[PDB]
C-alpha cells in the first residue's frame, strides 16, 4: 500500500513518464528549465536588492530628533487649546498623534477636550474640514 | 521446525495439511473427517522422518510400520499406500542408497531418457528403482550436463552450477549425506573496488546498497500497487520499472530544489518590497526634517500656527523614524530567513556518476543470478519462486559439483555420444533416432515405451531445430517453449602458483566503467583449496563475450586484478577455461528466466506429458508417451540443481503411475 520510505511514486507522475519514449526526459528537461530560470530570478532580485540597500547607506541617524518626555498635565492653557483646535483640523480624531503634538496632554484628556469645548470651538465644524481634504 | 514438523518442512510439504498431490491420491481422506487427515498426517511425517534421520539406507514399509506406535500403526492398509505415494514420488528412497529388497528380476515396461544430466540421471535412478528399463542418451562424452567440473592437476572449478542454496528444505541435503560433497559455507563478504582499482568506502558501499534495495521494493510497488504490469501493449520488464522508478527519484530530487529556490525568490521578493517601502520611508524623513528645520528657524516668541507647525512636523517625523525602524527590524529576520536557506539546500542529485556505477554493480549481480539482462526479466513473475527459498547459508561444492551426477549414474545404462536427432512417439510406442557425435553419419535407434525428454529449453528453441518431433509438438507446448527466456552466464576460470588475493574474502566486485558493461568481469570467487579465481561475464556482456577469444577476456582479467593488487603482485595464470554456454550446442545458454511475457504457468505447460493421437482411426486414446522434465519444467524451484533433480522424481513417479499403475491411490 505504501512505497518503501524515502521513494516517491505517484500514480500521476508514473502515467507521465511512461506516455512516450522520451517523455521521460522531457519531463526532466522542463525540471532544468525551470530550476535555471529560477536561479536567474534570484540573480536579478539579489542585485537589485543590493542597490535599494546601498541607497539606504547611512540608515536614518541624522535625521532623528530627541524626545520631548514632558509629565500629563490636568491644566488646558490657551497654548494648548490652540495647539489643540490647529491638530484636530490637521489630524481628525487620531487621537494618539494630537496628544504627541500638545505634548503634555494624555489620550483621555483629549477624549474629553473633544466634548467640552465642542460647541466653544466648533469642533464638528473643525471635523467636517478635516473630512473634505 | 523440528520433530515430525521438521521433516515436512525439509520435504518442502506442510506440516498440517494435505498437499493437492495428496488429494489426489487420498481423495478419501482429505474428503473425509478432520481425525483421519491427522492421522494422514502424522503418519506421512513421520515416515518422511524415518527416511531424513537416514537417507543412506532404503526405508521399507515394514520398517516404517515397525517404527510408528499406536493409534497410528493400527491401519495398515493406510500406513501402506502412504508409504508407496512417497517412494512413488520420491520423497523417500531417492538418490543413493542401500536397496534392501533386491531389484525384480524381470524388468517392465522400457523408457528412453534423452539427456543425462541431473533430471535425466535422477529420473531413471528412480524408473529403475522401480522395475523399468531404462537408458539415457547423452551427446557429451560425461554426465552431469550443465553439472560442468573443470580437473586439472590439483586444480578443480565448476564451470556450471556451483553454489547449493541453503540445506532448509533442499533435496541435496539428502543427496549430500549419501555422495562426498565436501561443502563449504560462503563467507557473504563482498568488497567492491571501482574501476580505477580502489575500494568503495563503507560510507559509500552501504548507501548505495540500500538504494538498490529500495528501487527494488519500488519497482515491485509499481508492479503490485500500481497494476504496472503493461506499458504500450508490450508486457513490462524489470529493467523498465526500473528506469521508471529512478527517473522519478531524479525528478524528485528537481522537484525539491525548484520548491526550495521557490522559496528563496518569495522571500528575496518580500525583501525587495520592504526595502522599497523603506526608501520611500527615507525620502519623506528627509523631506520633513528639512521642513521642521524652515519652520525652527522662525524663532520664539512664535504665534500658535507657527509653534504648531514646529511641533507638528516633530511628531510626523518621529512617527515615521518609529516606522522605519520597525521595517528595518523586519528587514534583518528576512535576511537571517534568507541566510538559512541558502544553508539547507535538499541534495544536488540522486546519484552521482561514481554512484551510478556502483547501482549498475548490484544491477550486475542481478543479472548474473537471473543469467539475464533485467530487460528481458517479467516485471511481474521474476520473482515468482521467492516463496521457496531455502533456509541455511549457501554453501559451494568444493571437491567440484560432478561428483554428484557421476554418483547418480553408477548402475545406469549411458550411451554417451550419442545425439538424439529424432523422437517419434505413437499410439503403439516410440522410437528414437540417434547418430553417434564423433561419427555422425553412422545410426542408430531405440524402441521404447516412452520417452522421457530432458533436453535443455536452450536445445528446444534451436532454429532450425536440433531434434525433430514426430509428429510435431502441439502449439501449447511450442509457444509456451517459445514465451520461455533462457539466459547465459559464463565463467573465467584463473588458475594461479600462488594465493594474492584476500584469503578469508570468498568474493568480491569489480565495478565496470560503464552500464553497458556492468556484467563483464563484475565479480572473482575464492571457493577451491587450490588457488584458483573464478570470474563471471553475466548480463548483456555474457553473450558478447562469447565472440571474444580466450586470451583477451584473461588480458581484461589481470588488468582488473593487477589494477587492485598492484602489478607487481598478479602472476601469469598457469591454467584458463573460459565457458561459452550459449555457443554449447548441447545447452545454448545457462538457465531459465522467468521472460517478460511469460509466467510460471509457462513452466507447468513445460512439464505436461504429449499423448499422440491413435493409429487405427476411432480407436481408444492412448496412453502419454512423451514426458519431460529438467530445470524449465519445475515452477517453483526453476535454474537449479535441486529443481532439475525434483523435476526428475517427477516424471519417474508420473511414468511409473502411467506403465506399472498405482496402487496406493486405491
Ligand atoms: C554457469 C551456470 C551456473 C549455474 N549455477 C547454478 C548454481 O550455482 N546453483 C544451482 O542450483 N544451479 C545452477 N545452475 C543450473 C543447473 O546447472 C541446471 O539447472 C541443471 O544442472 C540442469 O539440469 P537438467 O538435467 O535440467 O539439464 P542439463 O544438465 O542441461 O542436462 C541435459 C542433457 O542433455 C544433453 N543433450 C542436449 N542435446 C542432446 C541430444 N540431442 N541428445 C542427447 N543429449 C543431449 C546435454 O548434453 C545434457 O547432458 C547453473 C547453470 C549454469 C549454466
Ligand atoms: C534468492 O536471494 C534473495 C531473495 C530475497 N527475497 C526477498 N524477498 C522480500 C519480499 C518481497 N519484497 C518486494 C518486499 N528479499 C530479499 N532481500 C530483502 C530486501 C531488502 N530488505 C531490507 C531493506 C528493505 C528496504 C530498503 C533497504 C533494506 C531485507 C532483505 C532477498 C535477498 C536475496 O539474496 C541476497
Ligand atoms: C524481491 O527481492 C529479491 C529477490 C531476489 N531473487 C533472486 N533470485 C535469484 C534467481 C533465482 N533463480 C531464478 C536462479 N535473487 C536475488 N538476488 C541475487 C541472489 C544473490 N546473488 C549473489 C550470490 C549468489 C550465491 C551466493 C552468494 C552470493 C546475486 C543477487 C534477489 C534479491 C532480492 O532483493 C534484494
Ligand atoms: C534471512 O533469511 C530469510 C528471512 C525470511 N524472513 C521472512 N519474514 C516473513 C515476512 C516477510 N515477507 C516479505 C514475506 N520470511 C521468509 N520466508 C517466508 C516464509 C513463509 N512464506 C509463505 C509461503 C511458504 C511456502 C509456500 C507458500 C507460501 C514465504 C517465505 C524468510 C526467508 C529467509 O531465508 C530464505
Ligand atoms: C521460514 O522461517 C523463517 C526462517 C528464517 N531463517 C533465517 N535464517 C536462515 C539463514 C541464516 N543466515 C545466512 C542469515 N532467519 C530468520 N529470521 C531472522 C531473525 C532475526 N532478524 C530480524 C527479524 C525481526 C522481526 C521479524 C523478522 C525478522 C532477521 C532474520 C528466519 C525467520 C523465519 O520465520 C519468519
Ligand atoms: C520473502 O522474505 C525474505 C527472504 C529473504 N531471502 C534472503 N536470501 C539471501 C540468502 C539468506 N540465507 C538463506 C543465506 N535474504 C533475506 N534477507 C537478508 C538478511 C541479511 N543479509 C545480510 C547478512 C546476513 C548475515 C550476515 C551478514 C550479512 C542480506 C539480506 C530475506 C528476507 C526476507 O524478508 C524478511
Ligand atoms: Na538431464
Amino acid at each position: 500500500r505504501k512505497p518503501p520510505k524515502g521513494m516517491f511514486l505517484s500514480q500521476e507522475d508514473v502515467e507521465a513518464v511512461s506516455a512516450n519514449a522520451t517523455a521521460a526526459t522531457t519531463v526532466l528537461r522542463q525540471l532544468d528549465m525551470e530550476l535555471v530560470s529560477v536561479k536567474r530570478q534570484i540573480q536579478n532580485i539579489k542585485q537589485t536588492n543590493s542597490a535599494l540597500k546601498e541607497k539606504l547607506d547611512g540608515g536614518i541617524e541624522p535625521y532623528r530628533l530627541p524626545e520631548v518626555i514632558q509629565k500629563c498635565n490636568a491644566r488646558w492653557t490657551t497654548e494648548e487649546q490652540l495647539l489643540a483646535v490647529q491638530a484636530i483640523r490637521k489630524y481628525g480624531r487620531d487621537f494618539q498623534a494630537i496628544s504627541d503634538v500638545i505634548g503634555n496632554k494624555s489620550v483621555v484628556q483629549v477624549k474629553n477636550f473633544f466634548v467640552n469645548y465642542r460647541r466653544r470651538f466648533n469642533i464638528d465644524e473643525v471635523l467636517q474640514e478635516w473630512e473634505a481634504e | 521446525p523440528s520433530g515430525v514438523e521438521g521433516a515436512a518442512f525439509q520435504s518442502r510439504l506442510p506440516h498440517d495439511r494435505m498437499t493437492s498431490q495428496e488429494a489426489a491420491c487420498f481423495p478419501d481422506i482429505i474428503s473425509g473427517p478432520q481425525q483421519t487427515q491427522k492421522v494422514f498426517l502424522f503418519i506421512r511425517n513421520r515416515t518422511l522422518q524415518l527416511w531424513l534421520d537416514n537417507p543412506k539406507i532404503q526405508l521399507t514399509f515394514e520398517a516404517t510400520l515397525q517404527q510408528l506406535e499406536a493409534p497410528y500403526n493400527s491401519d495398515t492398509v493406510l500406513v501402506h499406500r502412504v508409504h508407496s505415494y512417497l517412494e512413488r514420488h520420491g520423497l523417500i528412497n531417492f538418490g543413493i542408497y542401500k536397496r534392501i529388497k533386491p531389484l525384480p528380476t524381470k524388468k517392465t515396461g522400457k523408457v528412453i531418457i534423452i539427456g543425462s544430466g541431473v533430471s535425466g540421471l535422477a529420473a531413471a535412478r528412480q524408473l529403475q528403482s522401480f522395475g523399468m528399463d531404462v537408458t539415457l542418451l547423452e551427446a557429451r562424452d560425461r554426465v552431469g550436463g550443465r553439472v560442468a567440473t573443470f580437473r586439472k592437476g590439483n586444480y578443480v572449478a565448476d564451470l556450471g552450477a556451483m553454489v547449493v542454496t541453503g540445506l532448509g528444505g533442499n533435496p541435496m541435503a539428502v543427496v549430500s549425506k549419501q555422495v562426498n560433497m565436501e561443502l563449504a559455507k560462503i563467507k557473504q563478504k563482498c568488497p567492491l573496488y571501482e574501476a580505477n582499482g580502489q575500494a568503495v568506502p563503507k560510507e559509500k558501499d552501504e548507501m548505495v546498497e540500500q538504494e538498490f534495495n529500495r528501487l527494488l521494493e519500488a519497482t515491485s510497488y509499481l508492479s503490485h500497487q500500481l497494476d504496472f504490469n503493461v506499458l504500450n501493449n508490450k508486457p513490462v520488464s524489470l529493467g523498465q520499472a526500473l528506469e521508471v522508478v529512478i527517473q522519478l527519484q531524479e525528478k524528485h530530487v528537481k522537484d525539491e530544489q525548484i520548491e526550495h529556490w521557490k522559496k528563496i525568490v518569495k522571500t528575496q521578493e518580500e525583501l525587495k518590497e520592504l526595502l522599497n517601502k523603506m526608501v520611500n520611508l527615507k525620502e519623506k524623513i528627509k523631506e520633513l526634517h528639512q521642513q521642521y528645520k524652515e519652520a525652527s528657524e522662525v524663532k520664539p516668541p512664535r504665534d500658535i500656527t507657527a509653534e504648531f507647525l514646529v511641533k507638528s512636523k516633530h511628531r510626523d517625523l518621529t512617527a515615521l523614524c518609529k516606522e522605519y525602524d520597525e521595517l528595518a527590524e523586519t528587514q534583518g529576520k528576512l535576511e537571517e530567513k534568507l541566510q538559512e536557506l541558502e544553508a539547507n539546500p535538499p541534495s544536488d542529485v540522486y546519484l552521482s556518476s561514481r554512484d551510478r556505477q556502483i547501482l549498475d554493480w548490484h544491477f550486475a549481480n542481478l543479472e548474473f543470478a537471473n543469467a539475464t539482462p533485467l530487460s528481458t526479466l517479467s516485471l511481474k513473475h521474476w520473482d515468482q519462486d521467492d516463496d521457496f527459498e531455502f533456509t541455511g547459508s549457501h554453501l559451494t561444492v568444493r571437491n567440484g559439483y560432478s561428483c554428484v551426477p557421476v554418483a547418480l549414474a553408477e548402475g545406469l545404462d549411458i550411451k554417451l555420444n550419442t545425439a538424439v536427432r529424432q523422437v517419434r512417439y505413437t499410439a503403439s510406442g516410440c522410437e528414437v533416432i540417434a547418430v553417434n557425435t564423433r561419427s555422425t553419419s553412422q545410426t542408430f535407434i531405440y524402441k521404447c515405451d516412452a520417452v522421457l525428454c530432458t533436453l535443455p529449453l536452450g536445445v528446444l528453441k534451436q532454429q532450425p531445430p536440433a531434434v525433430q518431433f514426430v509428429p510435431p509438438l502441439p502449439e501449447w507446448k511450442t509457444s509456451a517453449v517459445q514465451r520461455m527466456g533462457f539466459g547465459n552466464l559464463n565463467k573465467v576460470v584463473l588458475c594461479f602458483d600462488r594465493v594474492f588475493w584476500d584469503p578469508s574474502v570468498n568474493l568480491f566486485g569489480h565495478v565496470g566503467s560503464t552500464t553497458a558493461s556492468r556484467g563483464e568481469l563484475f565479480l572473482f570467487w575464492n571457493l577451491y583449496k587450490a588457488p584458483i579465481l573464478l570470474a563471471l561475464v553475466a548480463g548483456e556482456a555474457a553473450g558478447i563475450m562469447e565472440n571474444i577469444s580466450d586470451d583477451v577476456i584473461v588480458g581484461r582479467c589481470l588488468a582488473i586484478l593487477k589494477g587492485i593488487f598492484g602489478s607487481s603482485a598478479v602472476p601469469q595464470p598457469k591454467e584458463t577455461v573460459v565457458s561459452r554456454w550459449r555457443a554449447d550446442p548441447w545447452a545454448r545458454g545457462s538457465y531459465s528466466y522467468v521472460a517478460a511475457g511469460s509466467s510460471g504457468n509457462d513452466y507447468d505447460l513445460m512439464a505436461q506429458p504429449i499423448t499422440p493421437g491413435p493409429s487405427i482411426p476411432g480407436a481408444p486414446q492412448p496412453i502419454p508417451r512423451l514426458f519431460f522434465a529438467g530445470e524449465h519444467t519445475i515452477r517453483n524451484y526453476p535454474a537449479t540443481v535441486h529443481g532439475a533433480l525434483l523435476s526428475g522424481l517427477r516424471e519417474a513417479g508420473r511414468i511409473a503411475d502411467q506403465f506399472l499403475g498405482a496402487m496406493y491411490t486405491l
